[PDB]
């Protein structure tokens, strides 16, 4: 099974470096060249660049030349990005990823055929915060739900009455503001007829903030 | 004197790539010292011929490794193997093991080749896999008979995948087993099949001059 | 630098129906041995890329047969002949022949269902947010198809811009439609200073604009 690991991805802060590595089993990772693609939220597929198999030339998409680096450790099967100066922008999973074919220099094809699972990088230099979680009220099928608002960083998840109200939900994706925190929202539609007698709680998970909220609504 | 201490890789085991030798892939020597330790196999099987190959390789002076351009579409070109580890299941970094794209589907019939543009000889190496029953065969290539022919200018055999289980070796009972021939500048090999076939991907040119020797000094 | 032009960058296809993606290169792809180096991902929800066509027209490992890869030079086109579930996602073209290796904008392939009308409900703010000091008042609509929306926000039969920002589910398997958070952000100040609410909603499915309304 040919297997490629990204790690080193998290939360860094505008104008910092930080370095991504890729752990690469099932092949002679030595003989081939390897690339990184990064992806923005809701952005399509950008090149960052590629490392050769022996490490002798590199080359880098526009966006990031200047300010990234590649190398590689054939000895131990691991590619490395080194990012520095990071901007906002470079908010992206950067997934690490093999040249298949291995043709001559002159017609060297950089098609990639095995990625890996990619690794998130945000660069933001809001403060970790948990959620305020405020509730959104129904005025034969009411919506009612919860409003999950100003946190850092990603990711929340929400329920409703711990695990038991799951059909006829819906979390969105959440939204980031001018203010660097994230906010979404979860709502469920139910008979307006249980709407007295079933309670409905939202359970909000922000684990990197170590912040559980239950609001009753 | 750059000499080069072989150990556990077998001299032959350059040419395909078992993952003992893949820091010789493309060696570069005067003096090929070769161990009673070293292996030319990793997958269960043997190289046709190999004590010719190998005096050929002992007085080679290296190898150097150069893609043959075959491509491939509607198979698999990625199977693998306990028997050859990379941290996982891998194979031989030279050669790629074709199969049907889904369990039992039908292989489709193709026919490659390759010429020698270089100015020396170019060792080409090609590999019958024999599985452990008929029903593995057709599990992995489709049912029905199976022939691989190989011709170049003046050579011409056909050989045909014969399942059958033999003595358990690393837990495995199929066998693949290596032919190879010398193809001379501007004479071409093609080859013929549909299925049990282990194409290789990249040939090997000889870089020079070498004595080989197997000593415990 | 080789510029990739894709199109069209979204593909409603209804199922067991085929489907056609196009890619256009500003230089040839075709090298001097005869390949195309041009190559097909996918992307599925959630999942990393994966390589469906190389080199022009080549089904990789594992891709199935109802795929395939055409053109020659600057003209390049990703066929699917009949489309199943398992496929939606977002298709890139990328040229694999010059650096920087570029991509295609990418087509989002979704499921076609008939039209479906957005069941609107609107949302005051909380009492708790309010004791904040902002308001954000919420419209949503239910399980709706297409995904174009005209979500209209109405604070006294005034206009509003920039207050709001939206939020699409994605189609649910089950039943192909979407569903969309509108969240207009105002201060407790302007919430107050003004008194009914209202978000007005347009959909192929709806005959007339639907509005949903609340009082402070
Ligand atoms: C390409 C392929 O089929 N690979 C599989 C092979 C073959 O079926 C037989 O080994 C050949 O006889 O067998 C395994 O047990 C192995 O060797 O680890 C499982 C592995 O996925
Ligand atoms: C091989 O063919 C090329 C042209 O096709 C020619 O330049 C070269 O001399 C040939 N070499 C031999 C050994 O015939």
């Amino acid at each position: 099974q040919v297997q490629l690991v990204e790690s080193g991805g998290g939360v860094v802060q505008p104008g910092e470096s930080l370095r991504l590595s890729c752990a690469a089993s099932g092949f002679a990772f030595r003989t081939y060249g390897m690339h990184w693609v990064r992806q923005a939220p809701g952005k399509g597929l950008e090149w960052v660049g590629v490392i050769w198999y022996d490490g002798s030339n590199k080359y880098y998409g526009d966006s990031v030349k200047g300010r990234f680096t590649i190398s590689r450790d054939n000895s131990q099967n691991t590619l490395y990005l080194q990012m520095n100066s990071l901007r906002a922008e470079d908010t992206a999973v950067y997934y690490c990823a093999r040249n298949g074919e291995r043709w001559r220099v002159e017609d060297y094809y950089y098609g990639m055929d095995v990625w890996g699972q990619g690794t998130l990088v945000t660069v933001s230099s809001a403060s970790f915060k948990g959620p305020s979680v405020f509730p959104l009220a129904p005025s034969g099928t009411a919506a009612l739900g919860c409003l999950v608002k100003d946190y850092f960083p990603e990711p929340v998840t929400v329920s409703w009455n711990s695990g038991a109200l799951t059909s006829g939900v819906h979390t969105f994706p959440a939204v980031l503001q001018s203010s660097g925190l994230y906010s979404l929202s979860s709502v469920v539609t139910v008979p307006s007829s249980s709407l007295g007698t079933q309670t409905y709680i939202c359970n909000v998970n922000h684990k990197p903030s170590n912040t559980k909220v239950d609001k009753k609504v | 004197k750059r000499t080069v201490d072989l150990g556990q890789c077998g001299l032959l085991g350059t040419i395909t790539g078992p993952p003992q030798c893949d820091q010789f892939l493309e060696f570069s020597a005067d003096l090929i010292i070769e161990r009673r330790e070293g292996s030319d196999v990793c997958y269960p099987g043997k190289f046709v011929n190999e004590e010719a190959l190998r005096q050929i390789l002992r007085e080679s002076g290296g190898i150097d490794k150069e893609a043959m351009g075959f491509t491939y579409s509607g198979i698999r070109t990625n199977g693998a193997t306990s028997a050859c580890r990379r941290s996982g299941s891998s194979f031989y970094a030279e050669m790629k093991w074709l199969l049907s794209n889904t369990d039992n589907a039908a292989f489709p019939q193709m026919t490659k080749s390759y010429k020698n543009t270089r100015k020396s000889p170019a060792l080409i190496v090609w590999g019958i896999h024999h599985s452990v029953s008929t029903a593995e065969q057709t599990k992995l290539y489709g049912s029905g008979n199976k022939l691989v022919t190989v011709g170049s200018s003046n050579y011409q055999q056909s050989f045909v995948p014969s399942p059958g289980a033999r003595p358990q070796v690393n837990g495995l009972s199929g066998r693949i087993d290596f032919h190879w021939l010398m193809l001379n500048p501007n004479d071409t090999v093609t080859f013929s099949f549909n299925g049990a076939f282990i194409a290789p991907d990249r040939a090997s040119f000889l870089r020079g001059k070498s004595m080989g020797i197997q000593s415990g000094v | 630098e080789i510029v990739m032009t894709q199109s069209p960058l979204s593909l409603p296809v209804t199922p067991g129906e085929p489907a056609s993606i196009s890619c256009r290169s500003s230089q040839s792809l075709l090298h001097s041995n005869a390949h195309n180096y041009l190559d097909w991902y996918l992307q599925k929800p959630g999942q990393s890329p994966q390589l469906l066509i190389y080199l022009g027209s080549n089904r990789a490992s594992g891709v199935p047969d109802r795929f395939s890869g055409s053109g020659s030079g600057t003209d390049f086109t990703l066929k699917i002949s009949r489309v199943e579930a398992e496929d939606v996602g977002i298709y890139y073209c990328m040229q694999a022949l010059q650096t920087p290796i570029t991509f295609g904008q990418g087509t989002r392939l979704e499921i076609k269902r008939t039209v479906a009308a957005p069941s609107v409900f609107i949302f005051p703010p909380s009492d708790e947010q309010l004791k904040s000091g902002t308001a954000s008042v919420v419209c949503l609509l239910n399980n709706f198809y297409p995904r174009e929306a005209k979500v209209q926000w109405k604070v006294d039969n005034a206009l509003q811009s920039g207050n709001s920002q939206e939020s699409v589910t994605e189609q649910d398997s089950k039943d192909s439609t979407y569903s969309l958070s509108s969240t207009l952000t105002l201060s407790k100040a302007d919430y107050e200073k003004h008194k009914v609410y209202a978000c007005e909603v347009t959909h192929q499915g709806l005959s007339s604009p639907v509005t949903k309304s609340f009082n402070r």
